[PDB]
């Protein structure tokens, strides 16, 4: 021990150091996370959008001051607004399954409190690029 | 009197001249709680109506010369005082102030006002300040965090979990190849934030400018070759102002996120200058804090955590250092939950249970984020995240650079530790208990986990619970 | 080892790392002694090389990456420790630093380091400074007082007897005109030098700009129509350094004579940034002295007087203040005096009997002037100028404003005591038996003295001997 | 409902959020412009020239400044000055088709009373990208 | 007189104009150049004219659908048209909103570029347009009720 990298895949930020979760564990969590007062939304990003980027610093004259690129996610339709149901969110991940082969499906949610966003749980795509 | 009066010659009593034990405030008014001993020989109204007087017009003979300025409703009063439960000769004194005496959001004149002239008496064994009443009008001349709580989560670009990161030891005179890897190998490894120290922005060979350079390379791959938004706290330290505007403009030609600076230690004034600066050019700006045994823990006889939390926040900062929970800095429950309390959140009543002798009204102040660091890694996790939750800006001090597989294994059983954690406290998991068997359960494959948590077998300190100054 | 060190996983004992009580020190070494109670069950062994790793290099678990900065000769070292003769837990440690640890003269650095990190952890009690070993080098990297006592002699164009002054109080709120008036009057009346309060400068409704402009009107007039050179000094307060700088610098217009800050109040780098532009310009700089039951009154756990001292002076000033005698600071005699000579001179080695531990190596270091000021006026300047002789900057805060004739009268009292007192001096009376009988007789026609004789016959304190902490 | 995002292909500018007009229509519809006195101008413009960039921005000290680059379309031949025949632009767009298959081809026309160009239909090429 | 590039200008309903005979002149005299003056248009005096600067209508665009027949019919390809009541006012979100509202702007732009009389044959081309787009259609749902033109009288 110990040689560690990510070989052939990169870590796609949050809960992707860990073992990726199951659809099981993610509809158990969404069912906790609006038990808790939070207000999910489904969003999306394509391969080469959910990875970050800085190409975009040609453009502009002053930099890099606090800016980002490709960081940004597209939301699915709707956010989750009266109706919660983890069924009607589980029919949405799989029609954005469908839909984008070649974009990341992650879910987010909400405080309204303070109006502050949490990026959750979990990057998948169906060509999803190797396991660590 | 309003002015015009021939006083005979010699002082007046101060209880006949600035007590007034029925007073009623005014919502321009700004008052100020301290916790007293008088000299043995000094009633104690006697000593607050005294303070009163010294921190309003001070007198060491009054005539006719003394009616030449405007008294009335412009100068100081000491309001009606309580015993202390703790002490027979401890008293809590509450002194209000008008707003025609100090300067509008004039901070030295207000420090040497009230803590400056005051808490220096011969004749007065300790003062403690207590709380202060901030009325909204000096709060909003006062400018507050650049950056806030509100604006830093959407800053950022990720949320929803603690930010994991770690302090860059030995303190002394690492060169710039083995500190670049050291960075570079942690913050691929898993790491949010790295931090520096004092000596090591600048050295008698190795210069701040270089130091800068050598993290700018790294910084652009430890983005690019992860994936995940990180960065690394500059901690930015001057001799003069000049170096501090030197250190400021030449990183604000690459325009980095979040930084850190002892600025804070260094002075007021300097804080509030580069607050406006890091707020002008859209910056980031963590807060250091030091001096705990002098300044935090001054038992009877000086500075408190609550009046600090109120003092630092109207400077200002975005994060704001904070219990090491060993070591150097503070970890006990009753000291840091209402520490961070005063430095989260916006509109809350006084409750005398959480120390709070006063309301300054609230509405618009933005949170501020406490960082702590963080001696003791993998054990007290649990507890630290049951404790916490989702403040901090955990940066360790044991873990990755005391891990015996290197900075990249170091920084992933943190992450591990991190991740493992929040999907406990996303499962509605009892954390206390079910996190040791979380982490062991972690351990199976990640390696890296299990051995730290064999080479952090003996750690099992929670916290403390009741103040030890 | 000077790098390349493979560590087992876990805290080497200080004492087996840190501490070499044999230790023979360098020219060029840095020392600090401090002493100390650490809390129960800690060897003070144990608790001084804790504090000399900690602010050298730091650790909270060692493995093979402390390894890679090199450590030798370049890491700090805790010296043999000694007890102090009136507590059973207290010690004196004395803990070495080479040359390579720190950036050259940067007070933030140097601050940090030294006060910050090691005045913190929890395992400590009580912690008070008791002395410093500048070496030369750091000393000359420091810019220490811009216009010292050497310079401020021949600078002022007056010298030969104290320089005789008064504090202008009410604090609240005078009005322009009627602040004119009392500035003119005891300027004219015999005073040498006026000074402001931080209140005075600046108030809602009068800007420091005009009460500047009404100084400006009566100054030139308070030298021009009297023949003497006399001034006053400015205080220039200010809530951040955009209005400290122009404060200095709309006055840089009327390049006025010597000024005075609660900057070194505000911060350490304020001051030493103002001293550089001081020097620049050409000015003299008077630094305020106060908080002092909070930083100087740390009995045995924080700051003294003669640390204090050296401190004040390693920033710079020409002028600062000194003691109130009664009041807001001290007037003791076992603690002014060591006090005074770490401001006014040069060239002398370390002595136990004056608490002096370390020598820094003098020969060229400026001088700065002691300001006393003066809560009691006649009967204790026969004692006051035996102590003290052509020290001060006699800041008179009973005198002038305290005599129901008015400030001409007032002053021409005050300028009388001190040309009588001068010239029982030049006599070589005995004055703490003669002074007595010389105010009697000066008494006969000076009027003015008759009546503050009269009005000030209740005050006969001298001096306290030993400390009252 | 509903699903919303351009898929293998991307927006080009107007009409291009409504199917592609026949080229009798786009005959009808010069005729038209033709009698409202609009004069018309057949123009090219390669497949990443016709699609905008701000690469070149890399060469200029003030960036983003209103400068843009790829959004520029290179002339047919001639303006249609004194003959204006349809079926002669028809030829014309059928001749520049023949001639570059890998370039986009639009219709553009000006009013030359205060002398503005407005940008017309279509951006077409014998291998255009997918329909919506 | 003072300047701009672009200038507002009604917003057909709520706070500012939407009548004939204040915007027709209001925009006469902000895109135009040489032209006499004439006691029918309430001109009094002309400024001379040649080489003064255009300025371009912003309007603000309360109504969606049904009203852009009548707006493109009125204003031709001046403005601007900044809507109120589209995109922000859709329920399926931002983009088909957004959709909705190009759709209607490039079906109104193709019937006036077919030399339709857009007035009257604008409601059948935005019911040509809804067999697919589907935002449309929901558009049309949505904003069922307004069939408003334009007042012509100034209501001061």
């Amino acid at each position: 021990m110990m040689v560690w990298t990510p070989v052939n895949n990169k870590m796609f930020e949050t809960f992707s150091y860990l073992p990726p979760l199951t659809d099981e564990q993610i509809a158990a969590q969404v069912d906790y996370i609006v038990a808790n007062g939070w207000i999910p939304c489904l969003e999306f990003a394509e391969a080469d959008k959910a990875y970050v980027s800085n190409e975009s610093a040609i453009r502009f004259g002053s930099v890099s001051c606090l800016y980002y690129d490709n960081r940004y996610w597209t939301m699915w339709k709707l956010p989750m607004f009266g109706c919660r149901d983890p069924m009607q969110v589980l029919r949405e991940i799989v029609a954005c399954t469908k839909a984008f082969p070649d974009a990341y499906v992650r879910l987010v949610a909400f405080d309204n409190q303070k109006q502050v966003q949490i990026m959750g749980f979990l990057v998948q795509r169906p060509k999803t690029a190797r396991d660590f | 009197t309003k002015a015009g009066a021939g006083f005979k010659a010699g002082v007046k009593d101060y209880r006949l001249t600035y007590y007034t034990p029925d007073y009623v405030v005014r919502d321009t008014d700004i008052l100020a709680a301290f916790r007293m001993t008088p000299q043995l020989g000094v009633p104690p109204e006697e000593c607050g109506a005294a303070v009163a007087a010294e921190s309003s017009t001070g007198t060491w003979t009054t005539v006719w010369t003394d009616g030449l300025t405007s008294l009335d409703r412009y100068k100081g009063r000491c309001y009606d005082i309580e015993p202390v439960p703790g002490e027979d000769n401890q008293y809590i004194a509450y002194v209000a102030y008008p707003i025609d005496l100090f300067e509008e959001g004039s901070v030295t004149n207000m420090f040497t006002s009230i803590v400056g002239n005051v808490f220096g008496f011969k004749a007065l064994r300790a003062l403690r300040l207590e709380d202060l009443r901030i009325p909204p009008a000096y709060v909003k001349t006062f400018v507050g965090p650049p950056h806030g709580i509100q604006v830093e989560r959407d800053k950022l670009n990720k949320y929803g979990r603690g930010l994991l990161g770690c302090t860059i030891k030995p303190k002394l005179g690492l060169s710039a190849k083995n500190y670049g890897r050291a960075v570079y190998e942690c913050l691929r490894g898993g790491l949010d934030f790295t931090k520096d120290d004092e000596n090591v922005n600048s050295q008698p060979f190795m210069r701040w400018r270089d130091r800068f350079l050598f993290v700018a390379e790294a910084i652009y791959k430890a983005q690019a070759e992860t994936g995940e938004v990180k960065g690394h706290y500059l901690n930015a330290t001057a001799g003069t102002c000049e170096e501090m505007m030197k250190r400021a403009v030449c990183a604000k030609e690459l325009g980095v996120p979040i930084i850190m600076h002892d600025y804070l230690t260094g002075g007021f004034t300097a804080n509030t200058s580069l607050a406006i600066y890091c707020r002008d050019n859209g910056l980031l700006l963590h807060i250091h804090r030091a001096m705990h045994a002098v300044i935090d823990r001054q038992r009877n006889h000086g500075i408190h955590f609550r009046v600090l939390a109120k003092a630092l926040r109207m400077s200002g900062g975005d994060h704001l250092h904070s219990g090491t929970v060993v070591g150097k800095l503070e970890g006990e429950r009753e000291v840091t939950l209402g520490f961070v309390d005063l430095m989260r959140d916006d509109y809350v009543e006084k409750d005398r249970s959480r120390g709070i002798y006063f309301t300054q009204d609230w509405c618009s102040m933005p949170g501020v984020m406490p960082v702590a660091s963080g001696g003791i890694h993998v054990w007290h996790m649990p507890a630290l995240v049951e404790i916490f939750g989702d403040d901090a800006c955990l940066q360790f001090g044991g873990g990755t650079l005391g891990h015996p597989w290197g900075n990249a294994p170091g920084a992933a059983a943190n992450r591990v530790a991190l991740e493992a954690c929040t999907q406990a406290r996303n499962e509605g998991r009892d954390l206390a208990r079910e996190g040791g068997d979380v982490i062991r359960s972690a351990c199976k494959w990640s390696p890296e986990l299990a051995a730290a948590c064999e080479v952090w077998k003996e750690i099992k300190f929670e916290f403390d619970t009741i103040d030890k100054l």
